[PDB]
């Protein structure tokens, strides 16, 4: 009938850019982000590891509703730390790390 | 002619027209199945 | 799940949980007396049929009936019965021309939505042709569905 | 009416066990509770697949069309 | 995270299954991975159906259903074009794979239509995907249905590659064991009891790899979760290793998306 399609779970439909920054006026140093198509299978790897920053002031995510794939994440830094720039450390360690497993499983398999 | 339709209780083919009468040729029934067209159903599988 | 509310497992939806067939059935008979007017069945045209449905008609074999596996939905007619311009007194048919084919078919109702399943041609006690068409479609839980 | 293929609850393919579980009842004669488990269906939420199936097919293919 | 960090020990492993002790990593790539495996690693599946001639008992989209579930080999899959990417109309042998199926009741015994009985008419050129999956010791893989001996079954289909979000029939990982924190030092759980829960609650296999806490023990507030024990299936379309690997490179990809795209941002900003 008026059910929605599946595909919109992970496809960007148009006008719809993967990432979506805007700041708060709430506090400084802080920042909104909005994941288009994305869920917190993700999303919950990016706050775990911005909590990991001892830079980072605040950092939390929500999914306001389960009908769309969308999830929202903020960002509060210590003066000077860009929150933008913490999130794109954040990805980079996320991914050293997920390198390393890749490798360590590999070795592990072939012994 | 044209296979119109298929006797019931007997895989028989009776392809009868209009006026021809719905008895069956080879049983005596009244029932007449359409069979299946000859275009191909898609179906998505998901 | 807050009140008689249920969170089902979707996955398990897409791999058949609690999936169901649903059929239905229509039907028409031939006609009455032919007093200078009879019924029958025969796939309607366009500019040659006076009250044609808003529907559509070109899924419709020469009697007006539609093979089993072609699909159809909404409004589309699937019983092509035809019965002659009744303008005069008696109700009956007149002498008229590509208004004279005026027709009375059969539609599925406006919700349903499927496949052709099987389709009987008989006669009844009275030696009227008669058909009976079977429909189907698959139902898959939904978030308005009764468990 | 035919064994669902995979598992409701986990995807797990138990369409090609069906055959070789009747065997297990019929030519072994085990009970069905050690069938399930020869068949390698460890968890409940598969067992219950095959353990509650009905086989309705066997009676549609008595009518002759 | 920086590299030094997950320790993948095995302890079981087989075709279909690998039993993991996963420590030194954060709680949250613990379960993202688990989840990741789930629905996020592309396989190949009958997503089309043609039924050409059905005589059977089974109505025609009952049976596409069931064709639909059938595991293909999926081991080349990152060789075929996704559906919604491939710029060819319809599909194509870059994109798709088509198998056919016909059979007849030849006998007047019950005849069965088996997965086995898939036919590969598309040009597979050379990659290892589309072959039915049996894992069945008698060679007949999975029972797609019955047929008496009048009837007919003849159809066409189009397996295409897709990811379990978009239905579940594309996943392979089957079922995933997860458990951590054996001994329940975390508190992460109060356990339920009408008596002693000590005695009530069944005692986890996985305890044996670690030591039992004592009485005089106090609460260790410091301690994070670290060592998770997982057991991952596959449903045969991918070797039970291909399906971790996988799902963590999958993983490193939806980072370096996002990554990518605070990049496209920055390059955009002035
Ligand atoms: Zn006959
Ligand atoms: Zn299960
Ligand atoms: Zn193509």
């Amino acid at each position: 009938m008026n059910a929605p399609d599946r595909f919109e779970l992970f496809l960007l439909g148009e006008g719809e850019s993967k990432l979506k920054i805007d700041p708060d006026t709430k506090a400084p140093n802080a920042v909104v982000i909005t994941f288009e198509k994305e869920d917190h299978t993700l999303g919950n790897l990016i706050r775990a590891e911005l909590l990991n920053d001892r830079k980072v002031l605040f950092a939390a995510y929500k999914v306001e509703h389960p009908f769309f794939a969308r999830f929202k994440l903020r960002i509060q830094t210590t003066e000077g730390y860009d929150p933008k720039d913490a999130l794109k450390n954040a990805c980079n360690s996320i991914i050293n790390k997920l390198g390393a497993l890749k490798t360590n499983f590999e070795t592990e398999w072939n012994l | 002619a044209t296979l119109k339709y298929i006797c019931a209780e007997c895989s028989s083919k009776l392809s009868l027209s209009r006026t021809d009468a719905v008895r069956c040729k080879d049983c005596g029934h009244r029932i007449l199945l359409k069979a299946r067209t000859k275009r191909l159903v898609q179906f998505e599988a998901r | 799940n807050q009140e008689d509310s249920m969170i089902m497992n979707q996955s398990s939806i897409d791999r058949g949980l609690f999936r169901s067939l649903f059929f239905r059935s229509y039907m028409d008979q031939e006609k009455k007396y032919g007093m200078s007017i009879t019924e029958t069945f025969e796939k309607p045209q366009r500019t040659n049929t006076l009250r044609m449905k808003h529907g559509t008609y070109d899924k419709l074999d020469d009697d007006g009936l539609i093979a089993p596996g072609v699909r159809v939905s909404g409004e589309d007619v699937i019983i092509g019965k035809t019965t002659p311009i009744s303008p005069d007194e008696e109700e009956l048919g007149q002498r008229t021309a590509y208004h004279s084919k005026r027709d009375a078919s059969t539609p599925l109702r406006s919700t349903e939505n499927g496949i052709v399943d099987q389709v009987l041609v008989t006669t009844n006690q009275d030696g009227l042709k008669f058909v009976k068409v079977r429909v189907r479609t698959t139902k898959i839980p939904q978030i308005g569905d009764k468990f | 009416m035919i064994v669902p293929v995979r598992c409701f609850s986990c995807g797990k393919v138990v369409g090609d066990k069906w055959e070789s579980y009747l065997n297990l009842l019929q030519e072994d004669e085990l009970d069905e509770g050690t069938a399930l488990s020869r068949l390698g269906l460890k968890r409940y939420c598969c067992r219950r697949m095959i353990l509650t199936h009905v086989d309705l097919i066997e009676k549609f293919l008595r009518y002759n069309p | 995270m920086s590299e030094e960090g997950p320790q993948v020990k095995i302890r079981e492993a087989s075709k279909d299954n690998v039993d993991f002790i996963l420590s030194n990593v954060d709680l949250a790539m613990a379960n993202s991975l688990r989840r990741v495996m789930i629905a996020e690693i592309p396989t190949l599946a009958i997503d089309s159906v043609e039924v050409e001639t059905n005589t059977t008992v089974l109505a025609d989209e009952f049976i596409a259903h069931r064709l639909g579930l059938i595991p293909l080999q999926s081991m080349d899959i990152e060789q075929l074009e996704y559906s919604r990417d491939c710029f060819c109309e319809d599909h194509c042998d870059k994109c798709s794979v088509v198998l056919t199926l016909q059979a007849f009741g030849e006998s007047e015994s019950t005849t069965n239509v088996y997965s086995k009985d898939l036919v590969i008419v598309s040009n597979l050129m050379g990659r290892n995907i589309g072959h039915p999956i049996i894992q069945d010791k008698e060679g007949n893989g999975v029972l797609i249905c019955k047929l008496r001996k009048g009837q007919e079954l003849k159809l066409t289909c189009v397996a295409k590659k897709g990811i379990a979000k978009e239905h579940a029939k594309w996943g392979p990982a089957a079922a995933i064991e997860f458990e951590y924190d054996p001994w329940n030092k975390l508190k992460h759980t109060d356990y339920w009891y009408e008596q002693d829960s000590a005695k009530e609650w069944p005692q986890s296999k996985n305890c044996e790899y670690e030591d039992p806490p004592n009485e005089g023990d106090p609460f260790d507030y410091k301690a994070q979760a670290d060592t998770f024990y997982m057991n991952v299936e596959s449903v045969g379309s991918i070797p039970v290793d291909q399906v971790v690997v996988r799902g963590i490179d999958t993983l490193q990809k939806k980072v370096a998306s996002i990554l990518l795209a605070l990049t496209q941002m920055d390059q955009d900003k002035v």
